[PDB]
């Protein structure tokens, strides 16, 4: 990921009053993965032939 | 046809459940109860008679 020059100002201070960016910002990275996947029921218990 | 990567075969592992919780249990076995004979054994005192 290559990041935003209006991100890399916001990261320093410099803003003034009601500017949102009066104080230095962190920024946090978050990635989530939707997939697939397998449910056996057998003999009235489930289980994961794959998990 | 192939590829200069070659895929490592990773571990293939799978879950059991075996035993469940305690929905569908119960007790299940009934109500076995009943013990031995007890540590503590109570001696016989000898029996008395009282008559007129």
């Amino acid at each position: 990921v290559t990041m935003s020059p209006e991100s890399v100002v916001a990261a320093a201070g410099g803003g003034n009053n009601n500017s949102g960016y009066n104080e230095p910002q962190r920024f946090a990275l978050v990635v989530i993965a939707v997939n697939h996947n397998v449910i056996r029921i057998m003999n009235g218990s489930m289980g994961f032939p794959i998990l | 046809k192939n590829l200069s990567k070659c895929h490592q075969n990773k571990l293939k592992t799978f879950a059991r459940t075996a035993n469940s919780g305690a929905n569908p249990f119960r007790p299940a076995t009934a109500a076995p109860q009943g013990l031995s004979k007890q540590p503590v054994r109570k001696p016989f005192a000898s029996a008395r008679n009282a008559n007129s």
